[PDB]
């Protein structure tokens, strides 16, 4: 039958809405019919149908022929209404129909490209990939020639357009014939006589061999280079910028290899250095910066001090492609190893920051990006000083962007050599600009922020004669009223709490404490939780005695801010209230934290696994800190009523009591519960065994002998779900004390489990299995295949089915280990049963 | 595989006479030179034929020096798998070597023709064996131990007791209750214990009055025994074809009257090379005894009890944390690898934990702050086990 | 419905989960102890199933873990665990 | 209560792999060997002549195949180990901190000696572009290798090359200059034989030279061909090829060596010489039991040794593009050994299958004197004979 | 389960189990390393030979079904 048909899937399938006998009106070639139900079986259609209807047509591409297989399916690769997945489809099933199709796709090869050359520049990066691909496959199904004759006229168009997806097509094709195969063509296209511009697509497609094959050149570079070379001092201005280009694809796709091959190419270059202007110079400049790391030490010294004197000269170039261009070849160049650090300070960092930090930089974001980066990899040679210096005293201007663009560029610094480089007066500089530039803020710049922080703690403790002026700052800046400058500031003392405690100036922080304190009253929940994090933050670090709002205050005021409904404010406020129970250990009343547990007990079915994460660690430390029999008598009783619906988060409580506190204590009365006559509690306290045992993992090891009689009578038959979770408890046991020497008990449960071995219910025979496995790896595969054997060959098929599913389970896993235990079996006459080998005794 | 040096002389001759045939006179010539030498079989590899064929030979070599004592070159076709030394009850106190032999064994297929036990007088204390008999037997016997004043001789599966005769070792008791074959056997002063090939150890006690060798107790999993050692009366320590180790021992309450008793399994190791013997011994004067075992790679190893639970649960824990702070190289689980063909039982991995001293400083500060110590102090621990149970150099 | 694993060879591509299955195991849905990294085959981690969850096949936030349990079965050693619906086509949600 | 601790005194001395190589990234080069359950780094010393052990780790595992490789302009050998893990490792030597770094890790099967699961068998290609790891039986996969800008080594996904019901004696790569990835490997297919109760199907069933071939451009793998083989081989050698000899492989088989290049190539076959006058049983076979390789830019050759312990030096004679003949000839004779490492500044490792270790010092080439050499192309029917003789191109310098 | 080879059902015969675990048993010998040694030191072969051998069983390791 026919799938479902979409309103733009008329246009293409029309023909089979109508029923029509097919022989009686089976025309010559209007058997398309058949392949169009494939076609629409494939794009419309479950996975089963696609693959049938794709080995369908693939088996009778042959007998189909590539006519109306292309016919009807470049139509559908070319309607807009395409998804991406199903062009995904239309391009697997064009590679399946091309390798049958050997030569037959020839005829039609050039119908194939003006339909798909186009995918080439497309802005989704998967269709480019596709269109790719599918060239990929048209190049191998045809011949080289077969190609390379249906776009040879292409070569020499006179738009620009054509020129240039004719190249990258071309690309395409070396990828997939390999560069020696078309190594000829480029040679001979690249010294055509007829035009330039035959010439400059052929480079093109050396440049865009550069950009697709990437490292996958180096074996053919000189191959290529040698081809391409003569372009730089052609008479054509524009075959030489392309062929600067590609050889700097060249360089950049060989790095950091392959400095030979460009070696007929090293004195061009810088020859053309001093005869060249414009945006020619500009490729050649980016040709010598894409070529200087491949070079060695001394080399790379000669060469950079030959073109130094040009690059510095462009410097102050009026063109934007010419500055980015020399700025990313100084990059290049002062991250070579061959440049010393000495030569850089001396001829080139004066002009560097005289030309090309001015204020007119900050704007665009492409300038900013690039002047940022290269000077942080700069730092990252001649020191961090040297250039942290030259750029300080711009952080108190007055234009907000330059401060953000310096202040990153320190921030990056700073982030990666640190702050040992740096002198007294560099320091107070530091300091000064980075409080300025922090106090008059339009907007809340994260840059500042990362700035204040990284700069404060790279200097660590010789940032404690600043931080009375830094918490006073804070301050202010704490109180503006701007919520988010508050949320700002809040992270800020986040941030730099560890190098407050580490100066000596508790009592600040104390300050900083009472303020923080005074404002967990905040609607705004974003910055409410910035505050709970700068709490947080103090609190970790300071003593619990210096803590200026007394924990005493500070809980009980934390424990109605647990029903916010934000997830930061739970997420921080759950932590504070963690690290308060893990270190302030007491200070609050029993029933406090009783009350606190039983907030809390709900965010373990948190949407965000995070607030799962602190709820979990919180509810541990009180646990720890109540201890288990007070709170353990209310979960237990929290079991019995709003079951079903609300229980999981209280079994969740329970394994975690269970394993802060010794299973030894909550595990007792657990018991005590399976005993009322009831039974849905039955499997309450059987599902709660079952992750108790899986949560504590090795825990169980001292903890089996308790609950084996539970899981004995349980185990043995009295409700179907008995034994299904029961089974589960078996597996969770298993699997968590593997490895711990508990072959005696999970062995004599063994001999319960495997009574239930027959079951037709689907979830408790899948429990059963599942402990077969556990016990297959706590106990070995010896056992599990020794109780496996007597069923294997049983007279009765219904025996054979279920202990050959258990022989594959236990083969699956642990197939080498069964090589120690298969039983001696004796050939009969016509075969040889033995394994002699393992016979041999020496 | 082999030829005797009998054999091999006989098979050269008879190689010269074939030789002269040809018509040619310089035959006489090639095997002058022929002949003559004697290629050197370390080097040049041993001339190798018949696939039943075999050479066994018996020598007596004093440890001291290098010299050898005493040469017997047995029979062209028979090959000894098992020796003793000791004495006879119904003898004064003469030595006598009974060396258990093989006729015309073939493997794959797994046939044998005969076997054989030769009897020794070893006069001249330890330096000449004088033949004494070579008593005949219908399988080969790949095990002879001194036990009660007369010999436990392994026949097959049958398990013999054997005395001493002028004519020949008569056959004084016999066990055929044993599954498949008989590899080892050792025996404590009242007990006996076999390595079957296949089905693990099995326990035998002599009933004195009527020469009885009752079966009282077995092992409950199959292991490809290769050798053991008796740690104690109810425990005894055997290595695995696919080179494991296990320690087995009975039920504490026990006797060897009643019988089908299962022998419980304490302890289970995957070494990953296939041990060959396994001693009890102390390897330094002032140590404590260690299990030392060697492997057919060429290695030598040892097993060390602990003298307390905490130390158990410390380098348990040790182990714990090098498992996911230090994976084995290769992608193997740790875990997973020493529980190859049992789980591990009772075992903890030493060669894991020195590799304590390899990881980065972060990560010995971290496993080591987690068991609340410094690096050096767990690295002074895991010297502490080769100090006391092996070999420590250091003098303060 | 009717959903199953991928089970093809598994590639390099490193397993994703949304926020609502943030640290479920993709095979048994357990929540304890995220063990081994997921990896996903080629075909299933593709354009507009790039970064989308391997459980419910939304937008994913973090990446897939493996439990415990699965890793000490192995079960992570099986082929790629991306839960297809056999009814569903390609286009379908 | 009885818990143990284990501890080893002396490490497994025994060598199962041995591969030489720059690993170091230096001009010296070292050997890596596997003794099984442990990897070792050794360094041979051109001086004073002796070897000594850089480096040894446990690996916890069962190492079953050792390869190294290098990528495209490399200065630095890389470990592809194959082990009883279901994931494949490529490691690098670091000289500075003395350890083995795990590069990549992949995952693809389950642990253990399994029997479809590969890991028993590791093959790369001579220009470092793919590593192949393949089981006994019916699985094979293949990783491209490529590195990036910062000049690491990266891995792709697994290309699978599996066909059911298939055996693999042994698994090469073959030297093609910078074509398509070719992995030549000996098969045999037992489906007929699992389904002929004469047992007739079970004989007449040879062997098959496969090559498969990795298609860069289309990113897959296809059994590209396939040819049976007269007898069954053990195992294969990788010609060198490119702009260095011809392309191919040597098949090693009982009682004979096949030079067998696929296209045009015919196949080149010579018997095995016989020592003279061999006490050994005449219906018994030989083979060889391994081989060395080494490659220079003017020429290269072949040490393949028998189950005797013979080492030949074996050479070929090229015409064009193809092979004229197999010139064998007797080199020396060493212990059996499990692997054999020729290095510049001659040198001969043997890591002998039992026993003791050897590392010799190559004198002479194993020319120039007066010894027959055995040729393919020389009429007989009866085999070649030689004489065996004491130690004349090597001197033994140390011994482990 | 089907696609795994050595798994079994329940019309699987005897010769079919017996032939699985064969082979299985001649991969393990050619994996561990010791096993092997173990083998080629009981028949005086080399390690080669021994894995060749174990190469030719696998054809037909016990017989025609
Ligand atoms: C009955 C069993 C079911 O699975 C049941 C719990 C599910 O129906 C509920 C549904 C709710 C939404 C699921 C809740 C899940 C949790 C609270 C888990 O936390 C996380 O994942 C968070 C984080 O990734 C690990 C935190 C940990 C290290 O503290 C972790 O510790 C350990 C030792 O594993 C805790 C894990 C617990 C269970
Ligand atoms: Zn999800
Ligand atoms: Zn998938
Ligand atoms: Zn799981």
């Amino acid at each position: 039958n026919l799938p479902f048909l979409k309103p733009d899937d008329i246009q293409y399938f029309d023909k089979l809405l109508v029923d029509v006998d097919e022989s009686t009106l089976s025309p010559e070639e209007q058997k398309e019919r058949k392949i169009m139900k494939l076609l629409l079986k494939i794009k419309n259609g479950t996975p089963p149908m696609r693959k049938a209807a794709l080995r369908q047509i693939t088996d009778k591409a042959r007998e189909f022929g590539a006519g109306p297989l292309f016919n009807q399916i470049l139509p559908l690769l070319m309607s807009p209404t395409l998804e991406d997945q199903e062009r995904h489809l239309l391009v697997k099933v064009i590679d399946r129909i091309l390798y049958k199709l050997d030569d037959l796709v020839r005829p039609y090869v050039h119908k194939i490209l003006v339909v798909i050359e186009p995918l080439l520049i497309d802005e989704d990066y998967y269709a480019r990939v596709e269109g790719r691909e599918i060239i990929s496959n048209l190049a191998k199904a045809a011949g080289l020639a077969t190609m390379i004759s249906t776009m040879r006229p292409d070569i020499d168009n006179m738009d620009e357009y054509v020129r240039n997806t004719t190249a990258r097509a071309f690309a395409v094709v070396a990828s997939a014939l390999g560069i020696p195969s078309l190594l000829p063509f480029l040679k001979a296209v690249c010294k055509s006589k007829k035009s330039w511009q035959a010439r400059h697509t052929g480079i093109k497609i050396v440049q865009q061999i550069a950009i697709l094959m990437g490292c996958a050149i180096l074996p053919h570079l000189r191959s290529l280079v040698e081809i391409i070379e003569h372009g730089l001092v052609d008479e054509q201005q524009k075959v030489r910028t392309i062929s600067a280009l590609a050889i700097a694809a060249l360089a950049e796709a060989a790095t950091p290899y392959g400095i030979e091959s460009f070696d007929s190419v090293l004195k061009p270059l810088w020859k053309g250095i001093r005869q060249h202007r414009g945006k020619g110079l500009a490729a050649f400049l980016k040709a010598i910066g894409y070529l200087i790391p491949l070079m060695d030490a001394e080399y790379a010294n000669y060469y950079t001090r030959e073109v130094m004197l040009i690059l510095i000269r462009e410097f102050q170039s009026p063109d934007e492609e010419m500055k980015k261009i020399v700025l990313k070849v100084v990059k290049q160049c002062c991250g070579t190893d061959g440049v010393e650090a000495n030569y850089i300070k001396t001829e080139i960092l004066p002009p560097f920051f005289k030309h090309f930090w001015q204020h007119r930089m900050a704007l665009d974001r492409r300038n900013y990006r690039q002047l940022v980066d290269t000077t942080v990899e700069l730092a990252n040679k001649v020191g961090a000083a040297e250039i942290i210096s030259r750029i300080v005293d711009d952080l108190k201007d007055e234009a907000e962007q330059y401060r953000k663009m310096v202040m990153e560029t320190i921030e990056k610094i700073m982030g990666n050599l640190g702050a040992a480089d740096i002198d007294h007066k560099l320091e107070e500089q530091l300091i000064d600009g980075i409080l300025y530039a922090f106090q008059e803020q339009t907007t809340e710049d994260s840059v500042m922020l990362n700035g204040f922080g990284t700069v404060v703690n790279a200097l660590g403790k010789r940032v404690k004669p600043y931080l009375p002026q830094i918490c006073g700052t804070v301050l202010w800046r704490l109180n503006n009223k701007s919520a988010k400058v508050r949320q700002q500031a809040a992270d800020l003392i986040s941030r730099t709490a560890v190098v407050m405690k580490t100066c000596q100036e508790e009592k600040l922080m104390g300050h900083l404490g009472v303020v923080l304190y005074e404002y967990l009253g905040e609607e705004y929940p974003e910055v409410l939780g910035s505050i709970l994090g700068a709490l947080k933050a103090i609190v970790n670090v300071i003593g619990m005695h210096k803590m200026t709002p007394p924990i005493k205050d500070l809980l009980p005021r934390l424990t109605p801010i647990l029903k916010n409904r934000h997830e930061k404010v739970q997420e921080n406020c759950i932590d504070l209230v963690g690290r308060i129970a893990d270190r302030g250990a007491e200070y609050v009343s029993a029933r406090e934290w009783m009350r606190i547990c039983f907030e809390l007990l709900e965010l373990l079915k948190a949407h965000k696994k995070a607030i799962r994460r602190a709820t979990v660690n919180t509810f541990g430390y009180i646990a720890k800190a109540i201890g288990p029999h007070d709170v353990l008598a209310t979960l237990l009783n929290n079991l019995k009523v709003q079951e079903r619906q609300n229980r999981v988060c209280t079994t969740v409580a329970i394994a975690i009591v269970a394993e802060t506190c010794s299973p030894f204590t909550v595990l007792p009365a657990l018991m005590n519960e399976y005993r009322v006559p009831e039974l849905n509690v039955q499997n309450g306290v059987l599902k709660s065994l079952s992750f108790l045992f899986e949560y504590i993992g090795e825990m169980g090891k001292d903890y089996i002998y308790a609950v084996t009689p539970l899981l004995e009578d349980a185990l043995m038959d009295r409700d179907l779900v008995h034994r299904q979770t029961a089974s589960a408890v078996v597996q969770h046991m298993s699997l968590g004390v593997y490895g711990f020497g508990c072959e005696d008990s999970l062995n004599h449960l063994l001999n319960y489990v495997w009574p239930n071995v027959f079951e037709t219910s689907p979830h408790v025979i899948q429990a059963v299995m599942g402990a077969l496995e556990g016990l297959r790896v706590a106990i070995g595969p010896c056992r599990m295949l020794q109780y496996c054997l007597q069923g294997l060959f049983h007279p009765a098929r219904k025996v054979r089915d279920v202990y050959w599913k258990i022989y594959n389970s236990i083969y699956i896993g642990s197939q080498d280990a069964l090589i120690a235990h298969y039983p001696r079996i004796y050939n009969d006459d016509k075969n040889t049963y033995i394994r002699y080998e393992l016979d041999y005794i020496l | 595989n082999a030829y005797t040096e009998a054999t091999k002389a006989q098979r050269k001759q008879q190689m010269a006479e074939e030789m002269v045939e040809a018509a040619g006179e310089l035959a006489a010539e090639m095997a002058a030179a022929f002949l003559n030498e004697n290629l050197p079989e370390s080097i040049f590899g041993a001339p190798k034929a018949g696939n039943g064929q075999w050479a066994s030979v018996i020598r007596v070599m004093n440890p001291i020096q290098g010299n050898t004592l005493d040469l017997v070159q047995l029979e062209q076709n028979e090959a000894a798998f098992s020796v003793a030394v000791c004495r006879f009850s119904n003898t004064g106190e003469d030595w006598y070597v009974l060396v258990g032999v093989a006729k015309d064994l073939i493997l794959n297929p797994r046939s044998v023709a005969g076997g054989f036990v030769y009897t020794y007088k070893l006069v001249n204390n330890g330096e000449k064996l004088e033949f004494l008999h070579k008593t005949p037997v219908e399988e080969v016997p790949a095990a002879i131990a001194p036990f009660q004043g007369r010999v436990l001789i392994g026949v097959g599966k049958l398990l013999r007791v054997y005395d001493l005769g002028k004519k020949k070792l008569l056959r004084k008791c016999e066990n055929k209750h044993i599954a498949n074959y008989i590899s080892g056997i050792q025996t404590i002063g009242h007990r006996v214990i076999v390595s079957d090939v296949q089905e693990s150890f099995i326990w035998v006690r002599y009933k004195r009055n009527e020469n009885q060798l009752i079966i009282f107790a077995d092992d409950t999993y199959p292991r490809w025994v290769t050798t053991a050692s008796l740690l104690d009366y109810d425990t005894v320590a055997g290595a695995d074809k696919f080179g494991n180790i296990c320690v087995v021992r009975l039920p504490p309450n026990t006797n060897d009257e009643v019988d089908s008793q299962k022998a419980e399994v304490i302890m289970n190791y995957h070494v990953g090379e296939t041990v060959l013997s396994l001693q009890k011994t102390t390897l330094i004067p002032g140590g404590s005894e260690s299990l030392v075992y060697t492997t057919l790679s060429g290695g030598i190893g040892i097993l060390v009890p602990f003298t307390s639970h905490e130390d158990h649960d410390f380098f348990q824990h040790v182990e714990m944390h090098l498992r996911s702070e230090h994976p084995p190289l290769c992608g193997r689980d740790h875990l997973s690898f020493r529980s190859y063909y049992f789980p591990v039982k009772n075992v903890i991995d030493g060669d894991l934990c020195e590799q304590f001293n390899s990881m980065e400083p972060n990560k010995q500060k971290n496993v080591s702050e987690e068991l609340d110590r410094t690096p050096p102090e767990v690295s002074k621990k895991l010297e502490d086990i080769r100090t006391r149970y092996a070999f420590d150099y250091k003098d303060d | 419905p009717d959903l199953i694993f991928c089970r093809k060879q598994a590639g390099v591509a490193i397993g994703r989960l949304c926020e609502k299955c943030d640290g479920k195991c993709v095979i048994c849905d357990s929540y304890v102890r995220p063990c081994t990294l997921v990896r996903i085959c080629d075909e299933c981690n593709y354009g507009s199933y790039q970064g989308r969850c391997v459980i419910c096949g939304g937008p994913g936030v973090s990446d897939a873990y493996y439990c415990k349990e699965c890793t000490i079965q192995e079960k992570d050693r099986d082929g790629c665990p991306k839960i297809v619906n056999l009814g569903s086509s390609k286009t379908d949600l | 209560d009885m818990f143990l601790y284990n501890l080893t005194l002396q490490r497994a001395t025994g060598i199962s792999f041995a591969i030489h190589g720059n690993f170091s990234g230096t001009k010296q080069q070292e050997i890596v060997v596997s003794r099984g359950k442990i990897l070792e780094l050794l360094r041979p010393d051109p001086n004073t002549g002796k070897v000594h052990t850089l480096l040894t780790v446990e690996v916890f595992g069962v190492i079953r195949s050792l390869m190294a490789f290098r990528l495209t302009g490399g200065t630095k050998d890389y470990i592809v180990v194959g082990s009883d893990s279901g994931r494949i490792v490529i490691l690098e030597y670091q000289p500075s901190k003395n350890m083995f770094e795990k590069i990549h890790q992949e995952t693809f099967g389950k642990s253990g000696c399994r029997r479809i699961v590969p890991g028993q068998f590791l093959a790369v290609d001579p220009k470092g572009r793919a590593v192949m790891i393949s089981a006994i039986e019916k699985q094979k996969l293949v990783y491209i290798l490529n590195r990036d800008a910062a000049a690491r080594l990266t891995i792709s996904s697994p290309l699978e090359a599996h066909k059911a019901n298939t055996l693999v004696y042994h698994v090469v790569g073959v030297d093609v200059g910078f074509e398509n990835p070719m992995f030549a490997c000996l098969e045999m297919d037992y489906e007929e034989a699992d389904n002929d109760p004469t047992g007739e199907a079970a004989a007449n069933t040879q062997q098959t030279l496969t090559f498969y071939e990795l298609d860069l451009g289309l990113n897959h793998v296809v059994r590209k061909y396939s040819e049976p083989l007269e007898e069954h081989g053990n195992f294969l050698i990788t010609v060198p090829g490119g702009s260095d000899g011809p392309s191919g492989v040597l098949i090693c088989s009982e009682n004979y060596i096949t030079y067998k290049n696929f296209g045009d190539q015919p196949d080149i076959r010579c018997p095995i010489p016989r020592r003279r006058n061999d006490l050994d049983d005449p219906e018994r076979g030989m083979i060889f039991v391994c081989s060395a390789t080494h490659k220079t830019k003017s020429m290269f050759f072949f040490l393949a040794q028998t189950e005797q312990g013979d080492i030949f030096k074996i050479t070929l004679e090229t015409d064009e593009d193809m092979v004229t003949e197999i010139r064998l000839k007797y080199f020396d004779t060493v212990p059996v050994a499990a692997a054999m490492c020729v290095l510049k500044t001659g040198f001969l490792f043997v890591a002998s299958e039992f026993g003791n270790h050897y590392l010799y010092q190559i004198a002479h080439l194993g020319d120039d004197d007066e010894e027959p050499e055995f040729s393919s192309a020389m009429p007989l029917e009866d085999t070649f004979f030689f004489q065996p003789r004491p130690l004349k191109n090597l001197v033994l310098v140390d011994e482990l | 389960q089907s696609k795994y080879i050595g798994t079994g059902h329940a019309d699987t015969t005897k010769w079919e189990w017996l032939v699985n675990q064969h082979r299985d048993s001649y991969c393990s010998y050619m994996g561990h390393f010791d096993l092997l040694n173990y083998f080629a030191i009981a028949e005086n072969e080399s390690k080669a030979r021994v894995r060749f051998n174990l190469m030719e069983k696998m054809l037909q390791p016990c017989g025609p079904p």
